[PDB]
């Protein structure tokens, strides 16, 4: 009436819970790269010779 | 100094009228020699001095 060691297991399951992978978009920044520094238009001179 | 580790102690105190005047009426204020660059290369202070030039005439800010 006792428990008695019976048939080895002749499998195993692993379960773990896994999501997946999206598209590879690669969305690097909101305003990208390094913007250049530029011309303000027109400017004109501010300065003159004297004569 | 200047912003470019380009130290250096004060020599004189050059009288304004013996400094070298400029077409504009101009007449530096700081004389600066020039054989400091060539062996130190720090070419950001011969960009600086364009750019905070050119901001002082066109009353601009460069970065």
């Amino acid at each position: 009436g006792g428990l008695t060691c019976a048939s080895a297991p002749q499998g195993t399951l692993r379960i773990l819970e896994g999501p997946q992978q999206s598209l590879s978009g690669s969305p690097l920044q909101p305003i990208p790269a390094s913007p250049p520094p530029q011309i303000p238009p027109g400017l004109r001179p501010r300065f003159c010779a004297f004569g | 100094a200047s912003r470019h580790g380009q130290k250096g102690i004060l020599s004189r105190l050059w009288p304004a009228e013996d400094m070298p005047f400029t077409e504009s009426g101009m007449v530096p204020d700081i004389l600066f020699n020039p054989h400091g660059f060539p062996s130190r290369m720090t070419i950001g202070m011969l960009i600086e001095s364009m750019a905070g030039k050119s901001a002082a005439l066109h009353g601009l800010c460069h970065d």
